[PDB]
């Protein structure tokens, strides 16, 4: 049943549809490159490979689309598990289900896993629930051993807690993705602007212009906003004017409800 | 303009267990690591300037603070918490004693003086304690050397030799090794560096730590001449030089 | 079930394995054994044959290791719950067993039961939380005190225990339901004495042995560290080769309780003198 | 917890903690005979690099005819001794006599409840002991508590199971128990409830009052290190 | 006896670590030996000496830093049964799940004669002693009774004498270990080994590889903060820039770099925010 | 705990953390050198909206005919700091016939701090500042302050979200020479250097606008205008 | 959540939300502005009638502190009137001192800090209003608004209540037009506009107008209400605008 999770991988899909920040998209493929096409070097050294790794980046910047990709480059099962979703006041029902996860992911490998809002993971009722915190990890590298499943938390709140990532050699690859600049935005119209009609022209100097803070889903909303209204219009190509009667009140709403992003 | 928050922010347990101080002990430990130790010829006391980035300065900072002429003392926890307290003990030692008897006080009289404002800062209404257990050197020609701790609590212990904060009980465990009786000054300062270097991680050079000490009559620093009654200041505090050249020697 | 039940494989202790504890066993056994051993004697006054009885102190002592012995020696039956394993994730297990559980021993008069702990079963309070433990509390002693428990008082003795005492339901006594209760406190040094005589049997024709020299020192609580300075005392022994022992190889033993007598860390606050 | 209300029926809510958080303190002690007086006091620490020789913090005085012992915080008492000392002094200054105890306690320990009274101010976590002379009751012996009510008594205990204590004094004491004759007492009140039965003439605190010198003089005297040192072998401890 | 919430693990599936892949260790390694794989033996001399075996014990220190490494090459080396567990599977939704598991847990045992078991950590079990403020955690300490009758109530010798890993042990409910109940109890410190350091810190070297165009055991002569899980963590990661480049072997300035990657974050404010 | 100046539980202050971070409401830069015989000291000017009278917006004040200073925080909160400034300096030589120093009177309202972290009638404020002076005793020199006391010199420094951007940056430079302060002159030849670094470090390009400037000259202190600006801007015809 | 209950309590944000909740109850008020002219200031405001009932012309908003001002604000309706009766007597007690009028920039140094006195305590209320002025002294015109933690800048224009989206854009949409300068008498036609413009987020009721200038030309920059065909001549021109 957990099939609602890890069901969204056979299909194939390319990894170009993220530009980003290249260098980290240079970093974690080239590190995953290993297991797969090139396990001779592990090898040739004899050193261990990466057991499993985490990232950060701010919310909304393709985070999970980013995960999602890359299970459908080799032939993983892409699963889909919400931290907070997996919460219960039941207390054996947190530290049951996990050991029912890791289950059935050993029973099917070489394949995937995920979580992302995992930063909420002397009192009375949290003495028990630190446990899960140590329980978990312990099933990370505690007894047994790991062949083809691996793991990523990729969260917005990296003040998360100081012990998982106070041993850095537990979890590596702590990595970190922040928000474009121009040299982001423009290129993300490209994959944007592919499968629709347009006039042609250098007509995204605004892009570089404004923007300075959105993220690539609203832009995405901000294209498709713009093809509404483009047709009155209705010509046969689009005018970077037409955009330009929206892309105020998106920044209104992302103006609401302002929150900060810091990296760690 | 009004005031209502006038009650006590202090509690009691049911067996005893003072709350909003107990929690307070923990930043005091938090803090760096200071010592202070004594003998005969003189005193010392030292601490560990942590700067921050690489642009501070150091000399801007006091981590250590002269209180009379004959007098030092020194912190471990926080800083605010501490610049305000000497100028309300400067203020406190002539506005009680120095302007009506003369005389500069012994040191102990003055710790009476820190104690009865650092236990109002509790038993009063509205306020919050300093975060702070800082220590006192002492002399007078009529009862001799000594340390003195306090804490904020407004208790004060006397000692011997002791040291605070994010290394204490290590150098306490080590400190009653090579503390003795038969003791110049000259001496101490190795121990008190060889303490204190084992306590650190970072940068461990004369331009990055303030210490000082007590030492004997010193008429170069009292500016005028003529009297050769008078009795110049105990106190001094070293120089970048002065330390590695210490360094150097060992 | 009946694995719960006594024994045809007693265990091999005894009440003489038991040294420095002296007094407790006449203080104790006779309302475990006198009137039951004659019930004409008694009832020649018949004052009450009382309920069970308790016993109160901490580790370190042996209250089971007590409680081992007297299940030989007996002319009666032991039974043992292995405490606290009557309750189950429900409800309805809880009443049934404990009907289960008198009506067993009714058939048995000569015959009692056993309790380690009953830090699980003590101070039942209730506003939404509690839990269906507290129910089971009352049925016993209700069965323990109504129109069919003193026909088991008539009977039976039993006994409970814990280590810790004041931390449970008071409504559970009515003295006489529990008519009488026993300090078993940590031993004198002398009373340490003829303990490590018991466990050490183990040297071979040596010479410079002072026993008492031990408990010379000793300011602990448990009567066990005697064996736990005893069994490792004989580690080094065995490490080195030479099955033999003396005082001062039995001695630096302690240094493992240099942990245990010094390992009580102390505060540095004179807040208050 | 809002120290002027009752309970719901009849009591406090903070100061049964404060005379039961007190009990964590050290001991002080405190007898008479129809001779002369002893006290003791038990140090908290004694641990022996700091000045432990001349640490004299369990015993104050406040003139010549007087002495106390202290259980509580180091502070909040610290300030009591030096208000109820000008009170001494300045009932001279109006009468020149000297000052009796019993105005003393009955016109200081009323500050304590003043305390308790309003101001949502907590009290004080302290209780003493007391000792002097006036000439017109004799010899004398007080003690008090964060309450304030105040009972005079011929030997009484404080701290660390003095309930446990006050029982070691209950059979030995006598009426014409002399001096020398109830010191002893009063250490041997304390070598057995001590934690440490290790005991150090460090640890402890010790004070004295006579009446030694003639014309009917009397002596504030306070004993050194190296002297209850030789005293402790005298009842036979080594 | 099937008993479905653990089988004897490593029949014929187990790790495969060795005892030499520790470094050092052996002022700890040396007495658990000395009461583990001996009294498979040399039982008779148990009986020659000894009232009892010596067995129970109590491994502790930081976590993250030694334990769990040494914890199973033993498992490598037993001759005999052998069972792993989370240490929390016994805080089920429901109640009752242990104790009616725990009691057939040691019955796999006393069947599987002789054996051996281990926990992961306990650090959510250690409770002295609460008044009874709910159920919500009355259901831990009744477990941990019932675990110490399970160990020394009644049944004595030919049960097996056990281990407690932790990540702390001053929190441990007392009454729990004893003379009796234990008998030993160990850890292993974190400051500063120069015997250690010197000598860990290229013991994987071994199992890595290396061409020496310069020395590269001198970052273990720059001692600061001198760990036990980093040390072989960094070059863990350090490994990963040769191949990064294609390069064949790393080299030691591909590692001193590697060494600070691992950024050890002395400044922030974080820690600056607080009390300041 | 979570609302007022007492100790934690474990012993921070999340009243005061929160404050550090109630400066960050405005995505604002600001930096600070020193120079040879005078300084420097800008920040962003940001401008939403169309109808504003930039005449009128500044955070950077006037407090002598020698002194500055400058927030990235509420103004506010500012203002109220602005002006018991200008108080404490007149009160000061009004008792003792000169000047105010920075050193002194940082001094002063660092221990003002303490005492609204020691009662709690009082809101503390969620700004910080950097102070700027020539001293006729100590030279060019500045002052920085946190809402808890923490103050402390720096040679050169800079404030804002986006201090890892530049920080480094700098800390690169004199890496590169070696020296406290800059070996060039004239204030009007320096600040190229302040303005050659945001932009290039990690910073975006400026217009004329968009920035604004504080100079302690010599028994002077001052602000800068339009062509002021311009001109100083088109130092970069050359580089 | 747990924070947002009273004064001086920051948030994690770094704020106190409840000052941010006064931000609503202005936006529950009536619409107001005052432009900056050539010369001097324009001051003009809506005004809604419930019934017939309430009389015209007897029930201003506007305020007056001085001589050479004038002021209004929009939402509550006393808490607005109180800093007047405290505006009124500081700069008293300033023309008291070197016998000069009073600056703008003095007027705002001497109330921008008032209104924050009232957000550091745990005892009072913060003042729900925004709030404009405006004048002349000897160096020229000035204009200024206020929010309620404190804060104003000089604007060229300002805007409140719930007309806020109308006049904003509409202004954007005006300055092009005509940033050459704007005289007196003729932003008194264009403002009135706008008001008519801006009711119809609440054209269910009904109003009146009221307005006021000051130049430094016509009326020796003093402070002058309008009554009179002037105001006759607007509102028969603003209809057009709409129309
Ligand atoms: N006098 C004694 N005679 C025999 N054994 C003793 C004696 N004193 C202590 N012991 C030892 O003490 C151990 C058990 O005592 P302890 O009270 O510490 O735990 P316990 O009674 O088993 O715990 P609980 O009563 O909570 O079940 C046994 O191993 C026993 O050998
Ligand atoms: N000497 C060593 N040889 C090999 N690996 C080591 C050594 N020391 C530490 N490590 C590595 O450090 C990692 C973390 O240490 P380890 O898990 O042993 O600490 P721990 O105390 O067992 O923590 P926990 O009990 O929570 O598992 C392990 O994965 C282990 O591989
Ligand atoms: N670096 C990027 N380049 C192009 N598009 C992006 C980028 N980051 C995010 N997007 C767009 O923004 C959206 C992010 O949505 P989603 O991945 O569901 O949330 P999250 O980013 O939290 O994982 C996607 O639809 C994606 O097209």
């Amino acid at each position: 049943l957990v099939y609602n999770m890890t069901s969204f991988e056979q299909g194939e899909i390319t990894f170009d549809g993220i530009g980003g920040l290249t260098e980290q998209i240079r970093e974690l493929r080239e590190v995953i490159e290993l297991p797969l096409k090139n396990p001779e070097i592990f090898q040739r050294v004899g050193i261990k490979p990466p057991k499993g790794v985490l990232l950060y980046g701010p919310p909304g910047t393709g985070k999970t689309l980013l995960a999602k990709a890359v299970a459908a480059t080799i032939g993983a099962n892409f699963i889909f598990s919400p931290a907070s979703g997996i919460v219960d006041k039941y207390i054996g029902e947190s530290a049951r289900i996990i050991r029912e996860m890791f289950a059935y992911a050993k029973e099917h490998e070489p394949c995937i896993i995920f979580m992302d809002e995992v930063d909420a993971i002397g009192t009375s009722a949290d003495r028990e629930i630190q446990r899960t915190l140590m329980e978990l990890l312990t099933q990370m590298d505690g007894f047994d051993n790991l062949g083809q499943t691996k793991i990523i938390m990729a969260t917005n709140r990296p003040d998360t807690l100081d012990p998982a990532l106070l041993r850095p050699g537990r979890l590596d690859r702590k990595v970190e993705i922040p928000l474009p600049n121009e040299a982001g935005r423009l290129e993300i119209f490209k994959i944007h602007t592919a499968k629709v009609k347009k006039t042609g022209e250098f007509d995204f100097e605004a892009a570089v212009k404004m923007s300075d803070g959105f993220n690539g889903a609203d832009i995405r909303n901000c294209a498709t906003e713009a093809g509404f209204f483009a047709i009155r219009d209705d010509r046969d190509h689009i005018n970077p004017d037409d955009l330009m009667k929206a892309v105020r009140k998106v920044a209104e709403v992302k103006k609401l409800e302002g929150t900060i992003e810091y990296q760690k | 303009m009004t005031d209502r928050y006038s009650f006590s922010l202090t509690t009691f347990s049911p067996s005893g267990k003072l709350g909003q101080i107990d929690y307070a002990l923990t930043a005091v430990k938090q803090g760096v690591t200071s010592l202070g130790i004594k003998a005969t010829n003189g005193v010392v006391i030292a601490t560990e300037k942590k700067s921050s980035s690489p642009l501070a300065m150091s000399e801007t900072l006091s981590k250590v603070s002269l209180l009379t002429p004959d007098i030092g003392a020194v912190y471990s926890g926080m800083g605010p918490d501490y610049r305000v307290l000497v100028d309300k003990s400067r203020k406190v030692a002539h506005t009680s004693y120095k302007r009506i008897y003369g005389e500069y006080p012994p040191t102990k009289l003055l710790v009476s003086e820190v104690a009865k404002i650092m236990q109002e800062a509790t038993q009063s209404g509205g306020v919050r304690p300093f975060g702070v257990s800082l220590l006192i050197a002492g002399h007078d020609e009529f009862n001799g050397f000594s340390l003195y701790q306090v804490d904020p609590s407004g208790s004060y212990f006397p000692w011997k030799a002791t040291a605070i904060g994010k290394g204490s009980v290590a150098a306490k465990t080590f400190l009653e090794k090579r503390w003795n009786d038969e003791l110049e000054l000259e001496d101490a300062i190795h121990i008190a560096l060889l303490t204190l270097k084992e306590s650190v991680e970072g940068e461990f050079n004369g331009d990055t730590i303030e210490l000082a000490i007590i030492g004997d009559e010193n008429p170069d620093l009292l500016g005028y001449t003529g009297i050769p009654t008078d009795k110049g200041p105990r106190f001094r505090k070293l120089t970048s030089q002065e330390i590695n050249d210490r360094l150097e020697a060992l | 079930l009946v694995s719960l039940m006594m024994v045809e494989k007693v265990p091999d202790s005894t009440y003489d394995m038991v040294g420095g504890l002296t007094k407790q066993i006449k203080e104790i056994k006779e309302v475990i054994e006198l009137p039951v051993k004659h019930p004409e004697l008694f009832e020649s006054l018949g004052i009450a044959q009382p309920k069970g009885v308790i016993l109160y102190g901490p580790p370190g002592t042996g209250k089971t290791l007590l409680a081992r012995a007297v299940a030989h020696h007996t002319d009666c039956k032991f039974i043992r719950v292995s405490g606290a394993e009557l309750v189950q994730k429900y409800i309805g297990e809880g009443s049934r067993m404990v009907r289960e559980l008198f009506v067993m021993a009714r058939e048995h008069a000569p015959s009692i039961i056993f309790m380690d702990e009953i830090d699980s079963i003590g101070s039942t309070r209730v506003e939404g939380s509690g839990g269906g433990d507290s129910e089971v509390q009352r049925t016993m002693l209700e069965l323990l005190n109504q129109l069919d428990g003193f026909e088991t008082s008539k009977n039976i003795k039993i006994i409970m225990a814990t280590n810790r005492l004041d931390i449970l339901d008071p409504a559970l006594l009515r003295p006489g339901r529990i008519d009488r209760k026993i300090e078993f406190p940590p031993p004198s040094v002398a009373a340490r004495a003829e303990i490590l005589r018991i466990h050490s049997r183990k040297m071979n024709l040596t010479r410079g042995i002072n026993l008492r020299k031990v408990a010379e020192k000793m300011n602990g609580c448990s009567g066990a560290d005697v064996k736990g300075v005893c069994t490792e005392a004989g580690m080094y022994a065995l490490r080195e080769r030479r099955i033999h022992v003396t005082q001062e190889d039995f001695e630096l033993a302690v240094g493992k309780v240099m942990n245990k007598n010094q390992e009580t860390a102390i505060s540095v606050a004179k807040l208050f003198k | 917890s809002r120290t002027t209300i009752f309970s719901p029926e009849g009591r406090l809510y903070q100061v049964e903690y404060a005379l039961e958080s007190i009990s964590h303190a050290g001991t002080a002690i405190g007898i008479m005979a129809s001779d002369g007086i002893v006290l003791a006091a038990e140090r908290k620490v004694t641990s022996t690099l700091l000045e432990q020789d001349t640490s004299t913090e369990k015993l104050y005085k406040l003139n010549d005819k007087i002495a106390v012992a202290v259980a509580g915080l180091t502070a909040d008492a610290e300030i009591l001794i030096n208000t109820a000392r000008i009170h001494a002094q300045n009932y001279l200054k109006t009468y020149n006599e000297d000052i009796p105890v019993e105005i003393l306690v009955r016109r200081l320990s009323d500050i304590k409840q003043g305390y308790t009274q309003h101001g949502g101010l907590r009290p004080f976590g302290v209780s003493f002991i007391y000792a002097g002379y006036d000439d017109r009751y004799g010899y004398q012996l007080y003690t008090s508590n964060p309450s304030g009510n105040y009972t005079g008594w011929k030997a009484i205990s404080v701290g660390a199971n003095t309930s446990a204590a006050q029982t070691l004094l209950q059979m030995d004491y006598k009426d014409d128990m002399k001096v020398d004759d109830a010191i002893e007492l009063a250490l041997k009140t304390l070598s057995k409830t001590t934690d440490s039965s290790a005991l150090t003439y460090d640890r402890l605190e010790f004070a004295t009052i006579r009446k030694g010198a003639n014309d009917g003089e009397v002596y504030q005297k306070i004993f050194k290190p190296q002297e209850i040192k030789d005293i402790l072998v005298k009842t036979g401890i080594t | 006896d099937s008993d479905s919430s653990i089988s004897v693990m490593g029949e014929n599936e187990k790790p495969d670590v060795t005892y030499a892949d520790v470094g050092g260790l052996d002022m700890q390694k040396q007495e658990i030996r000395e009461a583990v794989e001996l009294p498979l033996v040399q039982a008779d001399l148990y009986e020659q000496i000894g009232i009892d075996p010596p067995r129970g014990v109590l491994l502790y220190g930081p976590p993250g830093t030694g334990k769990t490494m040494l914890v199973k090459a033993v498992a490598n080396s037993t001759k005999a049964a052998f069972i792993r567990v989370n240490g929390s599977e016994f805080v089920h939704k429901y109640l009752g799940e242990g104790p009616r598991m725990v009691r057939d847990v040691f019955r796999l045992a006393r069947e599987n004669a002789p054996s051996i078991i281990f926990i992961d950590e306990v650090d959510s079990i250690a409770t002295k002693r609460f008044d009874a403020q709910t159920g919500s955690d009355r259901e831990v300490q009744r477990i941990l009774i019932e675990l110490l009758t399970q160990m020394d109530g009644f049944d004595q010798s030919t049960n097996v004498k056990v281990i407690m890993a932790t990540n702390r042990a001053d929190t441990l409910d007392p009454a729990l270990l004893r003379p009796g109940r234990l008998d030993r109890k160990i850890e292993f410190p974190s400051l500063r080994d120069r015997r250690e350091r010197r000598l860990i810190f290229g013991t994987i070297a071994s199992k890595m590889s290396l061409a020496p165009e310069a020395d590269l055991d001198s970052l273990i002569i720059r001692n600061d903060s001198l760990s036990g899980a980093v040390i072989a963590a960094i070059m863990q990661e350090a490994g990963l820039r040769a191949v990064r480049k294609n390069r064949y072997v790393i080299l030691q300035s591909d590692l001193e770099e590697a060494y600070a990657t691992q950024v050890k974050t002395d400044n922030t404010v974080d820690k600056f925010d607080f009390y300041k | 705990d979570r609302h007022i100046t007492i100790f934690s539980p474990e012993g921070r202050l999340y009243q005061v953390e929160y404050a550090f971070k109630a400066t960050n409401q405005t995505n604002i830069n600001s930096l600070a050198v020193r120079g040879k015989d005078c300084t420097v000291v800008i920040s962003q000017k940001k401008v939403p909206d169309k109808l504003l009278d930039p005449t009128t917006v500044s955070y950077i004040f006037c407090i002598s005919r020698t002194i500055g200073m400058v927030v990235n925080g509420p103004i506010p909160d500012a203002r109220n700091a602005a002006l018991r400034a200008k108080a404490e300096a007149a009160e000061f030589r009004y008792k003792y016939g000169y000047d105010m120093p920075c050193d002194v009177l940082a001094k002063r309202m660092a221990n003002l701090s303490q005492i609204y972290t020691q009662r709690a009638y009082m809101r503390p404020l969620g700004v910080i500042l950097t102070f700027v002076s020539v001293d006729e005793e100590l030279g060019p020199s500045i002052y920085k302050t946190d809402p808890a006391g923490y103050y402390v010199g720096y040679k050169a420094t800079a404030t804002g979200p986006k201090q890892q951007e530049i920080t480094t940056n700098l800390e690169n430079h004199f890496k590169k020479s070696k020296i406290d302060h800059i070996n060039e002159e004239s204030w009007e030849k320096v600040v190229e250097f302040a303005i050659t670094h945001m932009i290039d470090a990690l910073g975006t390009e400026f217009s004329k606008n968009d920035l604004e400037v504080g100079v302690a000259t010599k028994d002077k202190f001052f602000t800068l205008s339009a062509e002021n600006i311009e001109e100083r801007l088109v130092a970069i015809a050359e580089q | 959540t747990g924070y947002d209950l009273s004064n001086s309590v920051f948030s994690p944000d770094g704020r106190n939300f409840q000052v941010e909740y006064a931000v609503k109850a202005v936006e529950n008020g009536t619409t107001s502005i005052g432009i900056k002219c050539n010369d001097g200031v324009v001051f003009a405001v809506e005004k809604l009638i419930t019934s017939k009932l309430l009389v015209p012309q007897k029930n201003v908003k506007i305020q007056v502190v001085d001589r050479h001002i004038g002021c209004v604000y929009s939402g509550l309706i006393p808490d607005g009137r109180h800093l007047v009766n405290r505006g009124r007597e500081e700069a008293a007690s300033f023309k008291k001192l070197y016998k000069t009028p009073i600056p703008i920039p003095a007027f705002a140094d001497r109330l921008g800090q008032y209104v924050q006195a009232h957000t550091l305590y745990n005892s009072v209320r913060p003042f729900g209003v925004s709030t404009i002025f405006g004048g002349v002294d000897k160096n020229g015109a000035h204009l200024y608004m206020l929010e309620p933690s404190g804060s104003y800048w000089g604007y060229k224009g300002a805007a409140t209540g719930k007309g806020r989206q109308s006049a904003k854009a509409e202004l954007e949409k005006l300055v092009d037009h005509h940033p050459e300068g704007l005289s007196a008498r003729e932003a008194v036609k264009q403002a009135a506009k706008i008001i008519y413009l801006a009711h119809e987020d609440n054209k269910e009721k009904d109003f009146e107008l009221e307005i006021s200038w000051c130049s430094l030309s016509e009326t020796n920059g003093l402070h002058k209400f309008v009554k009179g065909d002037l105001l006759q001549e607007a509102i028969d021109f603003a209809q057009k605008e709409i129309n």
